[PDB]
């Protein structure tokens, strides 16, 4: 009996179920391990480039045995495009990595130091399109009727912490008009 | 429950006959039936604890008051006042629970 | 100059402290708050740039403007109609200062400090944007007050024939704030020396207005500053202080912070929870834990039962400490004083030119009429001491007759008749006529003559001081260990280590507690006291079959009921319990006993 | 007598296991400059994800109740700043356990002489007697090899005096003035440095570290800046700023002072409480007090600006401060205070000097938190001992503001209860040395801990003595509050005016070791620290007298 | 058959597990192999570490890897397991009445795990047992029945297939469901007309019109 939180995902848990997507890095190394459902890999050439787990690259990345590739979607100066794209869209929430906001509160744990000037630099630039999404959110959430939602493109996290909010909401709704009925 | 070894339910619900004695009967008799559970896994589980998703892996601990050394199981880590480890998060969830551990 | 704007901007945003900024956070977190608002810590500003906090330092009024204007602009990013500028509060706890010391270097520098506020003016509007037009050219114009230290500072423009200033105002289109201005006095302990407190008007504005109680301890930070205004010299203008922003210790206010509760949950599962409260009360006193125990019983506040008809039940009762000098008692409410959150000492005649009576005083100007206020109204709602209760002129003491019971005020002076409320819970010290004899004598034949002043009261006490060696040796060493090395200080900090309590945490533990709990007795409590006065009120009669004088009233009981929400309302219980009550007995039956001898 | 890195490769092969590992870190004792070099080392095994003990130890014996207590699967160990004086293998004994012996032992001591059977009789040691004093110190290879094995009775006397001729000159060593070398972390860090590693942080805690002894001299550590400075020199995170920038935001040289608080408090009162400053403007009087002032009317400064915060202080008054310091304080014989020290920058959060990131570290190691009750108390030593540990972490600056506060109340005591002291003149001349006792007090309590009376002593010493001519002398110190006259006495040693020509080491360590080997009533070496001993007043007395005589010194 | 989706679909209907407002059948077709797989390499990878002892008298990145992902893994499995016991409490009346009727179908060891259909019992067993002792005593005849009045009510609950729930629709293209413009599907509410859907677009609605949609893993939640 999980008590809490129950019913909706810890952001602990999503960012748990982050882990597992796959990533490419730049290993310091040259049994196996088999592990499980890796599939990979023969022991990795250091200094290059390849595909693997998250978590994992978290493990080596703490020994810091590897180093992880940024990602292609995170560069701040290629972001402004998108909050460009997300400033002249008020409907529109544009694109999202979907994983990102765990990404980048942990990319800054460690990983922090493989990129150019992610310090000082993304965080303020992630944080305004984390509101401004995030204040599109409530604009668009006075509209929030039953039975239909076009929730389009969000982040998860924030779709998880909004979770307790609307799905209270709707089914008062859905109940007290179907119920009206 | 609670969690090694809990060992007992003894010493904990201190409200025991505070609480009506047809429930702590249920109960009692309850928790044993969840640990007919305990039978089928077999996983290991272990549901009673491991609440957190692990990490990572290793976390340091120090002792509350706490000694011990009750460690027998895997291997004896010492009990003493006052001591801080460095541990897995594997063996850390059940004294976690026993509250022999503090610090993460 | 222009700018320097995007500086605080970057701070507004390019400042993070690890791991995360505060005042962008801030922004939003007023965002829907519609809070218009941003208290900042400068001591936290000058850790972002030091140039520009003495650059700000130089001549702060000026830049003031630089934050509010710039402060909405990434807010309107944020907000992204109409949006009024934000009102910020920075603030600074560092270097605090007297205020018997103002010097006219200080004017247009910002200073934070401790005050005691006399009172606050009614509120009155100032307009931030207005719209203006020629009553001759027909010509639209608009102007605001962006920001000002009053002056006037500004005036209509005479450029439109069409002259002089032929622009008017426009109320409805213009847009108003507010402004309290404050009186605040210096604290009494120093240094007026044998010179009377200066006071000062404090200016508050828009939501610096009504967040402070009038009267309280308070911390403030402000800009010094000279007014020439009119109603001096040659040409000498009258001192005043902006008021920014001023932080002040909390409370010194109903609301509070979500894991107060907890931690007094925490209090309110011990099972000594009264008991500790018992030794709190008096650290560096020695026994009378009854007339100990029987203080905080008032401090909880009284039994309000408003349900119909208009009949209340009044708080919170009456205490006399009466007893020979020596009782500490004056000591004793001088504790009391710094207990309750809102309590008036007065040891009186008045305290301290305080009326005891609250009175009627005209205004100087425009003639007219007002309430110059009471101690009953300074303190209502709260805690009363009392001193020299018997010393009271009789006329006003009459006054105090009224006072405790129907708990309103009404006095026909002048034109204004108007019946004010009092809630206060009044305790009468006053010391007893001719030392010990007067208990050789009657128990009357004290207070005035009559014990219909004693009638009111509720709980009173008649201190027996015995001259009990080991007694007096127990609290006679207890004495010196109070002095230097200040021994029994330093015992307090294992009592604050383990358990007992800090006392100014108890006071909003209190007053976390008189809000919090609405305890109504359990049934068998009642009956086992009506079984419990009924013995009493016709056992004292027994005592009255000889004649005897000495008293009872059903009035006598009802004090006692209050009693049982007394010390359940630290308990914190729905309900008051069949046990509970108990100690309210054998407590008032030592009450009783005063009047026994 | 090895080489660190190897010897910490001896570790890898012994470190990584499941169950782990094992090796146990001691944490002893009470000095800071074990702390920093443990948490280097720390930060080291968490590198490579090393699990081992981390035991805070306190008492000297107390780590017999431990090492008699828990070894079980540990089969290797490392421990701090002891055995450099008395041997565990009579202090735990060992007997030889199975050659390619089944644990080793490393030990960690800063503190010379060493003990004779230190190096020699390699076991669990791995004698730490690298790289510092090696030396030689050629006379311990006659305390063995000529020792060992050892008209034949000619050749047999001519042995014996032999000898009693190295035994006679045996005797000499090992008995002598127990003296730290240098900061353990610095040779950790070469260590450190040579598995190449360096961290800003790590550099800083050598920068922590060095700062541990330096209120007592350097004295190698004059010429220990420079090797800090080297590093500093050694790292440039960028040429220029790169503002601030937010994080990292990184220390800098600065010309710090051994003016106290100096960041941290009202210049005023940085002066007042300044022990440095005490003596030499000798603070406590009201004479010298308004010379102070003086130099503000020097300084040009206000009174009320003096006491101000440090934050607020004017540009005018900052960039001018050490210059009017250049203008002024040189005068006083103030001259010396200005050093090049290094200091941490956290912007945002502020700059400190380690110098004053020391102290409020200081204030935790007292503060903060029958027989049984000094193990209670020595535990809340211990128990107050990690909350010190808590506020080496970085991120939990906040604490250590406690810590900050805490020790400006210190102080106030602190330059309180001595001054008072000074009133009643109860220095006791004698002859041979300098002599003092406190019979009483307020708040004795915080005075048992050592360093509570050790910073007043050195606050004292060097108050009683600037020199104060003539012949600076080590200085007698007592005091009790509770617990059956227990009368902590802790070791003082004379402070040079910035003129240390001479180790001088010390004397009457060894001297309470000659009434530790009296008749040793109620003497107590339950201190782990050889100049720190407890003492009932009963027989301290007749202590005193064989303490008076016979000097050793 | 390939561990990866082995693992995908266990997340995936885990992942809509604690999503999920009631109960979905039990997976002993895949969890089980797991539950013998975890049993596996467990065994297999605590010997060859035993196995590394004997190169005493280097690499453990892999070592506690295996234990890493070992654990991991293990934990998700008991947060399916234990919601799974939550829910059930609350259903346990209608469980039975659902097992009662003969329609449609019953928990059997299908929708409810062996462990889970003997923890219904058992635990719905004892519950009555607690009831019984406790409050019916003192049982009025028929109040002496635990179960439909009807109303209120009780329980029935909780088969409320019409909550809305948190969705985004996925599922593999033929390069079916598809009308247009852009995409899939109906929709087509009980209240409402079509939306209708879009893969590219997460639409929450009501959990029992898009019951057939989660039955063909078309939209992910
Ligand atoms: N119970 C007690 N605890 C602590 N101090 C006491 C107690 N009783 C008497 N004293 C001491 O006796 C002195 C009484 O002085 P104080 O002015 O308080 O008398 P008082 O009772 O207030 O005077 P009055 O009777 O006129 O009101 C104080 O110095 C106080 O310390």
């Amino acid at each position: 009996l999980p008590a809490h939180l129950q019913q909706t995902f810890s952001p602990e848990e999503i960012q748990f179920i982050v882990e597992n997507e796959p990533i490419k890095i730049f290993p310091r190394i040259t049994w196996q391990l088999i592990t499980t459902d890796d599939k990979a890999l023969n022991n990795m050439v250091a200094m290059r480039s390849t595909e693997v787990v998250l978590w994992i690259a978290l493990l080596l990345k703490q020994q810091s045995k590897c180093s992880i590739v940024a990602p292609q979607w995170l560069t701040t100066k290629e972001l402004d495009r998108k909050i460009q794209y997300e400033k002249t869209h008020p409907d529109r929430f544009s694109e999202l990595p979907w994983n990102w906001l765990v990404l980048a509160r942990i990319l800054f744990n460690k990983a922090k130091d493989d990129f150019h000037d992610p310090i000082h630099e993304l965080r303020g630039k992630i944080q305004d399109l984390r509101e401004i999404r995030q204040i599109k959110v409530l604009k668009g959430l006075k509209y929030l009727n039953e039975s239909h939602l076009q929730l389009d493109n969000l982040s998860l996290l924030e779709i998880n912490e909004l979770r307790p909010f609307i799905t209270e909401i709707m089914d008062k709704l859905r109940e007290i008009h179907t119920a009206s009925l | 429950n609670g969690l090694d070894l809990m060992s007992s339910i003894t010493f904990s619900q201190q409200d025991t006959n505070n609480l009506s004695h047809q429930e702590q009967e249920y109960l009692k008799e309850y928790c044993d039936l969840i640990t007919d559970l305990k039978s089928g896994d077999l996983v290991d589980i272990d549901l009673s604890g491991s609440l957190v998703p692990p990490s990572d892996v290793f976390i340091d601990v120090r002792v509350l008051k706490d000694a011990g050394e009750i460690q027998t199981e895997y291997g004896v880590f010492n009990l003493i006042k006052d001591s801080q480890f460095f541990v897995r998060q594997s063996d850390v969830e059940r004294l976690i629970q026993q509250g022999y551990l503090q610090k993460i | 100059n222009t700018e320097i704007i995007k500086s605080f901007k970057n701070f507004i945003l390019e400042f993070r402290l690890d791991s995360q900024f505060i005042y962008r956070d801030q922004l939003r977190n007023n965002i829907l708050v519609k809070n218009y608002s941003l208290t900042v810590n400068m001591e936290h500003l000058i850790g972002y740039n030091e140039d520009i906090y003495k650059k700000l330092s130089d001549e702060p009024s000026d830049i003031i403007p630089l934050f509010e204007t710039a402060i909405t602009q990434v807010a309107k990013r944020i907000s992204i109609n109409s949006l009024p500028t934000f009102q910020l509060i920075l603030n600074s706890n560092a270097n605090q200062i007297p205020l018997r010391d103002l010097d006219s270097e200080h004017v247009s520098k910002i200073v934070r400090l401790s005050g005691i506020i006399i009172s606050t003016s009614v509120l009155s509007s100032r307009a931030t944007y207005l719209s203006i037009m020629c009553r001759n050219c027909r010509h639209t114009t608009s102007i605001t007050i962006n920001n000002f230290n009053t002056g006037n500072t500004v005036s209509l423009p005479r450029s439109c024939n069409c002259g002089p200033d032929p622009y008017i105002i426009i109320h409805e289109s213009s847009k108003f704030i507010d402004q309290q201005f404050l009186k605040l006095q210096e604290i009494p302990e120093l240094v007026p020396v044998g010179e009377m407190p200066r006071n000062l008007t404090m200016t508050c504005d828009r939501y610096l207005t009504n967040k402070v109680i009038p009267g309280t301890r308070v911390t403030i930070v402000g800009i010094y500053s000279i007014y020439n205004s009119k109603n001096s010299g040659v040409a000498i203008r009258t001192p005043y202080i902006k008021i920014l922003g001023i932080q002040s210790d909390v409370e010194t206010v109903t609301m509070f912070t979500e894991e107060e509760e907890e931690e007094f949950l925490q209090l309110s599962r011990n099972p000594k929870l009264y008991e500790i409260l018992t030794n709190s009360i008096a650290p560096s006193i020695f026994g009378n834990e009854d007339i100990k125990k029987a203080i905080v019983c008032l401090l909880m506040g009284g039994s309000k039962k408003i349900l119909p008809d208009g009949m209340r039940l009044r708080g919170d009762i009456n205490v006399l400490l009466l007893g020979d000098p020596g009782t500490a008692k004056s000591q004793l409410l001088k504790f009391v004083e710094k207990v309750s959150p809102i309590a008036v000492y007065t040891s009186g005649k008045g305290s301290s030119a305080a009326g005891l009576t609250a009175s009627v005083q005209r205004d100087p100007m425009t003639r007219e009429f007002y309430l110059e206020g009471g101690a009953m109204v300074l303190a209502d709602g709260g805690v009363v001491c009392i001193d020299e209760f018997d010393k009271m002129r009789d006329e006003d003491r009459v006054a105090i007759h009224e006072a405790m019971e129907q708990q309103t005020i009404s006095i026909a002076k002048a034109g204004i008749t108007t019946v004010l409320n009092s809630r206060t819970s009044v305790l009468a010290a006053a010391n007893p006529i001719y030392g010990r004899y007067d208990d050789l004598k009657s128990p009357g034949d004290n207070i005035d003559f009559q014990t219909t002043i004693l009638s009111r009261f509720d709980m009173i006490f008649i201190v027996k001081d015995d001259h009990n060696e080991e007694r007096d040796i127990s609290i006679a060493n207890h004495v010196i260990n109070i002095h230097t090395g200040n021994a029994n200080a330093m015992q307090n900090q294992q009592e604050e280590n383990g358990s007992e309590i800090s006392i100014e945490k108890m006071k909003r533990y209190i007053t976390y507690c008189r809000l919090k709990c609405a305890p109504r007795l359990s049934p068998q409590a009642a009956e086992k006291l009506s079984s419990n006065f009924v013995t009493i009120r016709k056992q004292l009669l027994i005592n009255e079959l000889e004649s005897t004088e000495r008293p009872i009233t059903i009035r006598q009981l009802e004090a006692i009921i209050r009693i049982t929400e007394s010390l359940a309302k630290l308990e914190l219980s729905p309900i008051a319990q069949e046990r509970h009550v108990d100690e309210a007995i054998r407590l008032f039956q030592a009450s009783t006993m005063d009047a026994a001898s | 007598i090895s080489q660190f890195s190897e010897a910490y490769n001896k570790i890898l092969r012994n470190s990584s296991s499941h169950s782990s590992c094992q090796l146990v870190i001691f944490v002893s004792c009470l000095n800071i400059d074990a702390l920093c070099a443990t948490k280097m080392l720390s930060l080291l095994f968490k590198k490579q994800l090393v699990q081992s003990q981390i035991v805070p130890i306190f008492g000297y014996s107390e780590l017999r109740r431990h090492y008699s207590q828990l070894d079980d699967n540990i089969n290797s160990l490392l421990l701090v700043g002891f055995g450099g004086v008395i041997d565990l293998e009579a202090f735990l004994e060992i007997d030889p356990q199975e050659q390619s012996f089944r644990r080793d032992i490393y030990v960690l001591d800063a503190h010379r002489p060493w003990n004779l059977d230190n190096i020699f009789g390699s076991q669990i040691i791995q004698c730490f007697d690298d790289g510092t004093v090696d030396d030689t110190l050629g006379e311990q290879k006659e305390a063995y090899y000529k020792l060992l094995e050892l008209n034949d009775l000619s050749k047999r006397k001519q042995r014996k005096k032999q000898i009693h001729e190295y035994e006679g000159v045996l005797e000499e060593y090992y008995s002598q003035g127990t003296t730290v070398v240098n900061s353990i972390s610095a040779q950790i860090y070469s260590l450190l440095s040579a598995i190449g590693e360096t961290n800003l942080s790590n550099l800083w805690l050598n920068i922590l570290g060095t700062t541990s002894l330096d209120i007592a001299y350097a004295q190698v550590y004059n010429r220990l800046y420079p090797l800090l400075q080297d590093e500093v020199k050694r790292l440039t995170p960028s040429s220029r700023n790169s503002v601030k920038t937010p994080d990292t935001l990184t220390l800098n040289i600065q010309p710090d002072y051994y003016l106290f608080l100096l960041r941290h408090s009202s210049l005023y009162d940085s002066f007042y409480y300044s022990n440095y400053v005490n003596a030499k403007l000798s603070l406590w009087n009201e004479n010298g007090k308004k010379r102070l002032h003086k130099m503000f009317a020097r300084m040009g400064i206000p009174l009320s600006t003096a006491q101000e915060t440090w934050l607020y202080m004017d540009h005018s008054i900052k960039r001018e401060l050490g210059i009017i310091f250049d203008k002024n304080l040189d005068r006083y014989g103030l001259q010396d205070i200005i050093r090049d020290g290094f200091v941490r920058t956290l912007g945002y959060r502020g700059s400190i000097s380690a110098s004053e990131f020391v102290e409020a570290l200081t204030a935790l190691l007292e503060v903060g938190n029958s027989a049984q009750k000094l193990t209670n108390l020595r535990k809340r030593w211990v128990s107050n001992f990690w909350l010190s540990w808590d506020a080496l972490d970085d991120r939990k600056v906040e604490l250590l503001n406690r810590g900050i506060q805490l020790a400006q109340d210190l102080q106030r005591a602190i330059f309180n209860t001595g001054v008072a002291i000074l009133e009643k003149k109860l220095i006791k001349h004698l002859r041979i040395y300098r002599l003092c006792v406190l019979q009483d007090g307020p708040d004795l309590d915080l005075y048992r801990n050592p360093l509570t009376l050790l910073r007043l002593g050195n606050w004292l010493i060097e108050c009683c003595a600037e020199s104060e001519d003539k012949q600076l002398l080590p200085m007698v110190l007592a005091s009790i509050d509770e617990n059956t006259d227990t009368y902590l006495v802790a070791g003082l040693t004379p402070r040079y005016p910035r003129g240390t020509k001479k180790p001088i080491l010390n004397n009457f360590s060894m001297a309470f070791q000659q009434i530790t080997a009296e008749t040793d009533a109620k003497v107590r070496i339950d201190n782990f620290e050889s100049s720190i001993i407890e003492i009932r007043r009963e027989d301290l007395s007749p202590f005193l007298e064989k303490l008076t005589l016979s000097g050793l010194l | 058959v390939s561990p990866q989706q082995d693992f995908s679909d266990l997340m995936k209907s885990w992942k809509n597990e604690r999503c999920s407002p009631e109960l979905l059948p039990y997976p002993h077709q895949l969890m089980k192999r797991l539950l013998n797989r975890i049993s596996m390499q467990s065994q297999l990878i605590e010997n060859i570490s035993m196995g590394f002892l004997d190169m005493q008298n280097e690499s453990k990145l892999p070592l506690l890897c295996m234990e890493t992902e070992l654990e991991r893994l293990k934990f998700v499995i008991r947060s399916y397991i234990r919601c799974r016991l939550s829910k059930i409490d609350k259903f346990s009346l209608y469980l039975r009445q659902l097992n009662e009727d003969e329609n449609s179908l019953i928990s059997l060891t299908d929708l409810l795990s062996k462990d889970e259909i003997k923890y219904h019992d058992t635990h719905s067993l004892i519950w009555l047992k607690l009831v019984n002792d406790s409050i019916l005593k003192y049982m009025p005849e028929e109040l002496q029945a635990i179960n439909d009045t009807e109303g209120s009510v009780n329980m029935i609950d909780e088969p409320d297939w019409n909550k809305f729930v948190f969705i985004h629709v996925n599922g593999p293209p033929d390069g079916e469901n598809e009308f247009g413009k852009p995409c899939y599907t109906v929709t087509i509410p009980d209240l409402k007309e079509e939306v209708e859907l879009t893969i590219g677009s997460i639409y929450v609605m009501r959990y029992e019109v898009i019951r057939d949609l989660l039955r063909d893993d078309k939209v992910a939640l």
